[PDB]
């Protein structure tokens, strides 16, 4: 610390933390979420307005002077369990699902069930999304809701139905002190950043008050 | 001869809050130095000032009880001028840490300040030294007896004097405690709205896990609010001081357990 | 047709075990009993590399044995100097998942890859006060686990897509591809003369393969689990890999078969790193439960323990000289032990 | 189909098969004796005084 060589050396180390410290405090403002979900859930387009930018796709939109990153980690068909502990800080899962498909049901069902109860994931909060209402509620009529789910034999209604499938996925928690923000959305005349909004605002305020003991 | 009483009560239970906040201390700087990362968090330097102030508040109470009526005028006017000031940081630091609980539960997002806790500390650490200031410079400090209802010296203090005017006392004490409960109260009630304004948006109304834990958060602080009003305004005679004893002891175990609990896993 | 391709494939593995079986005639163990063991090490943490912002997912050392890398999901690849805890360097990844890094051993490059399927190349002797990207190398189509250079002009990148590929970073295209792996390929090691390297994979094989041939040449499998760490034995002769099944694994290229094995009653977490000491006295093994096992590669007597991070201990290296070994964490605070 | 790997895997395991391996004995011997070779210039398994070590 007294030669040149070595102060200049210092002189590089103290600039380079200082622009440590700089993306440090400009990175911590994003929110991250994760964005599972089967295929053809609508999930390329859950937001109407994303600007996106094969591996983890990204996309950034912002909402209320607050910068909000959506990762895609469909396409990777790699081993999930081996890169999945990459987004172990994420605030949230988002997780679409097609209402009007019978096929990709317990596939979407399954993979619900192995994400919402993974060693990482076992405090990421869920805001799990249920795309294509108006066209479920139309299939609903002509295919009962038995030829996807036989164990069924409520009434055979929009309302019941949806609220039995939600019921369905839901009670795959297992595990307490995590929700799972669920909605309906029509998919097609909807504008859906306000509930990503105030359900990572209840994930973040739940995340603080379990910081000072509250439980 | 109750001043026996009084003081050897008064001194055992600040003794007992004394050893548990020295126990939270302890435990803080052990904390400190065996764990990385735990020089960043904010929470625990507020909490450990916290106690801390009110250990440095009972050790002067202590010092005062212990050797009054003894000692030359101007001696125990700083004597009580100190006093004095670590009850004022006692409650600017319950204020600033309903501040803290409002940065975290009600603007939740982009609360990043530099230099946080060493804003909180000035604040915390040099209001009430402009206060004591004040408060000093116009003579107000001196003896202050009790009397309870019989005229004679039931034990002797040197808090405020009594000088047939007690503007000092009412406007320095008793308006600093209720202006801090204000603005404890109205936080938490802030708190209490963006809670159960979100448990409508998210569409979970009932279900909803911060319907239960803002309640409780609620239930304790009115409680500890409630019971350090009960503490000031009524009169410390006899017959009131076990009571007293006893919520300091409860007082300092709550924050000695919370501060264990809450960063030891 | 297929049926008896079946019973002579069943045949022929049938035969190399019989072999294996028959060229084993004492257990190492048996041999090294007379040996007497090393004391209790205590290694002490001499400086603490701090500046990551996220969890540390790689690092490797420099050969002139001061330099290191580091890489971490806060999109950062600081290049520190472990003498003065001096950060010589912080190249801004343009992807943030990342999840290996290597140094060439001239000191002159950098390489990066992981959920991107790309292995960027950063210069660093640059004339001007600035470090560009080199040249992407992009023709994997899963995450590159792992990466090593051979020379600062050529690369050996293995993948999640099973597959191993020798790169010329020159032209930017591959100029062999090692296949052969049914699962993903986590983890390779090149052997001290950068002709020969292994490679761990999800289906529990470590296979070895020839450089300038593109051919595989033997095939390991003790294991059960996933083949996380792996790393060769200072003479290039052994080699030594980690799994989840919390077992170690030393092999040898000679008698074609496992060794000795290193295992615990109290360890049930799966390896992340292994790496060998400047004889090849030592095994260090970077485990789940946050600790780092200093083991007895000639006795499996577990010698000492490294219980300095808070979380889970990602990478690990022993220095080119043999002086000292940093271990990366998730934690992202890198600590030098001597 | 399958097959065209099949006779790839049947190849590349008859060529692996038809190598020259050595006694257990000997390896272990080898292994004995690069450890008691290089066991003098081993700073990590014998420690060095501080006025070497460049991590002091
Ligand atoms: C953020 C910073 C700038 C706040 C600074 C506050 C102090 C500079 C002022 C604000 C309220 C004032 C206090 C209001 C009234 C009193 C009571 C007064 O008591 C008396 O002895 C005079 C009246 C009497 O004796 O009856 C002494 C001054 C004092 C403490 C004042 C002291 C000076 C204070 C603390
Ligand atoms: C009565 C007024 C005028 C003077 C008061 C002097 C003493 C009692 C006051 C004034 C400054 C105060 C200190 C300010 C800073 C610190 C450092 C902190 O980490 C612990 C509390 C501590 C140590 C305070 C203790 C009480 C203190 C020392
Ligand atoms: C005696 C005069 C100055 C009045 C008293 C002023 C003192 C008590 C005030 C003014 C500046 C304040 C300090 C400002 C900065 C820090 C550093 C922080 O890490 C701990 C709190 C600490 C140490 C504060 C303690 C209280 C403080 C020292
Ligand atoms: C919790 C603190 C707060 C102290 C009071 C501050 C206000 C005061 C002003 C007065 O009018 C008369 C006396 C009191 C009410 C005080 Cl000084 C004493 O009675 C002792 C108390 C409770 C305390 O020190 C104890 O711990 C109990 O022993
Ligand atoms: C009578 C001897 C001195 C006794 C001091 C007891 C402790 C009083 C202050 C407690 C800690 C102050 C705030 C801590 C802030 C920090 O940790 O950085
Ligand atoms: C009246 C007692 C409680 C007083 C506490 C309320 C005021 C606290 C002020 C602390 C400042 C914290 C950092 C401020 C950052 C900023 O807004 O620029
Ligand atoms: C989170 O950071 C910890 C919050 C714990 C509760 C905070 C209490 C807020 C209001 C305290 C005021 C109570 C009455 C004050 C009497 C002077």
């Amino acid at each position: 610390t007294l030669s040149a060589e070595e102060r200049a050396a210092l002189e590089r180390s103290k600039a380079i933390e200082k622009n440590l410290k700089e993306d440090g405090i400009s990175a911590a403002k994003d929110v991250k979420l994760l964005l599972l979900g089967a295929d053809n859930s609508g999930k390329s387009t859950i937001v109407k307005q994303m600007k996106i930018i094969t591996g983890i796709v990204e996309t950034h939109f912002t909402f209320k002077n607050l910068h909000f990153r959506l990762f895609d980690v469909g396409g990777q068909r790699s081993e999930r369990k081996k890169w999945i502990h990459c987004f172990e800080d994420v605030t949230a899962i988002i997780f679409c699902v097609d209402l009007s498909d019978y096929n990709r049901m317990h596939e979407s069902l399954m993979l619900f069930d192995s994400i919402c109860n993974n060693k990482f994931f076992i405090d990421t909060s869920i805001i799990l999304f249920l795309n294509k209402k108006d066209l479920f509620g139309e299939k609903i009529k002509k295919s009962p809701l038995t030829i996807c789910f036989p164990e069924y034999t409520g009434p055979n209604t929009y309302e019941d139905a949806a609220a039995y499938i939600q019921a369905q996925f839901e009670s795959k928690n297992r595990s307490p002190n995590k929700e799972i923000y669920c909605h309906m959305t029509c998919a097609t005349d909807t504008n859906n950043a306000q509930v990503i909004f105030d359900a990572v605002t209840d994930i973040i305020i739940a995340n603080n008050l379990r910081g000072c003991g509250l439980y | 001869s109750t001043v026996h009483i009084l003081t050897r009560i008064s001194q055992a239970g600040c003794g007992v809050s004394m050893i548990f906040l020295a126990f939270t201390i302890i435990l803080y700087a052990f904390l400190r130095l065996s764990r990385e990362r735990f020089k960043s968090e904010d929470a625990p330097k507020i909490h450990v000032a916290l106690g801390g102030s009110l250990f440095l508040l009972n050790l002067a109470f202590l010092v005062n009880v212990g050797s009054g009526s003894k000692g030359s005028d101007a001696a125990c006017w700083a004597r009580g001028a100190v006093f004095h000031y670590f009850l004022l940081c006692a409650f600017t630091w319950m204020g600033l840490e309903a501040f803290h609980l409002y940065l975290l539960a009600v603007r939740v997002f982009n609360t990043y300040f530099g230099h946080y806790f060493l804003k909180l500390s000035l604040v915390g650490w040099g209001l009430p030294a402009l206060m004591v200031i004040g408060t000093g410079s116009a003579n107000s400090y001196g003896l202050y007896t009790i009397r309870d209802r019989e005229n004679r010296t039931s034990l002797e203090l040197c808090w405020f004097r009594e000088g047939t005017t007690m503007y000092a006392l009412y406007i320095t004490v008793h308006g600093y405690f209720l202006i801090t409960f204000l603005f404890g109260m109205v936080v938490l009630a802030l708190v209490v709205w963006k809670i159960f304004t979100l448990s409508r948006a998210t569409a979970v109304k009932e279900r909803g896990k911060n319907r239960k834990k803002v309640l409780t958060l609620l239930g304790l602080s009115s409680l500890v609010g409630v019971t350090w009003g009960l503490a000031i305004f009524t009169p410390l005679g006899l017959s009131t001081v076990y009571i007293f004893a006893l919520f300091n002891s409860l007082q300092g175990v709550f924050i000695c357990c919370w501060f264990t609990i809450l960063y030891l896993p | 047709e297929l049926d008896q391709l079946r019973q002579e494939a069943e045949q022929l593995k049938n035969q190399i075990r019989d072999a294996r079986k028959a060229c084993a005639d004492a257990t190492l163990s048996q041999i090294t009993n007379n040996i007497d063991p090393v004391g209790r090490i205590q290694m002490r943490t001499r400086r603490t590399l701090r500046g990551h912002l996220a969890k540390i997912y790689a690092m490797h050392w420099g050969t002139d044995s001061r330099l290191l890398v580091s890489a971490s999901q806060d999109g950062k690849l600081i290049i520190w100097d472990s003498y003065t805890t001096n950060k010589v360097h912080a190249i801004p990844l343009r992807s943030s998942w990342v999840m290996t890094c290597a140094y060439a051993p001239s000191g002159n490059y950098v390489a990066c890859g992981g959920l991107d399927n790309i292995c960027s190349i950063y210069n660093l002797k640059t004339r001007e006060g600035n470090v560009r990207v080199s040249r992407e190398l992009a023709g994997h189509t899963g995450y590159l686990s792992c990466c090593r250079f051979l020379d600062d002009n050529q690369i050996v990148t293995s993948s999640g897509d099973t597959t191993c590929a020798l790169w010329d970073i020159e032209t930017g295209q591959q100029t062999t591809t090692f296949t052969g792996h049914t699962g993903d390929v986590m983890s390779l090691s090149l052997a001290p003369d950068t002709r020969l390297f292994v490679s761990g994979a999800c289906d529990a094989s470590a296979k070895l393969w020839d450089v300038r041939e593109g051919m595989c040449r033997q095939t390991f499998t003790g294991h059960e689990s996933d083949i996380n760490a792996i790393c060769f034995f200072p003479n290039g002769n052994a080699f030594a890999t980690g799994s989840d099944d919390a077992t170690c694994r030393l092999f040898d290229l000679r008698a074609d078969q496992e060794l000795m094995t290193y295992s615990h009653d109290n360890i049930i977490c799966g390896i992340t790193s292994v790496s060998f000491s400047k004889s090849g006295r030592l095994l260090l093994a970077g485990y789940d439960d946050f600790n780092c096992n200093v083991w007895d590669a000639l006795k499996a007597d577990r010698a000492g323990v490294l219980a300095g991070h808070d979380n889970r201990v990602s990478c690990l290296g022993v220095t080119d000289d043999g002086m000292a070994v940093a271990t990366g964490s998730w934690d992202s605070f890198l600590k030098i032990w001597n | 189909a399958s097959i065209a790997q099949a006779r790839k895997l049947v190849e590349q395991l008859k060529m692996e098969a038809n190598i020259d391996r050595i006694k257990v004995s000997k390896a272990a011997a080898d292994l004995m004796a690069y450890c008691e070779a290089h066991a003098k210039e081993d700073p990590l398994l014998t420690p060095v005084p501080a006025s070497e070590n460049p991590f002091r």
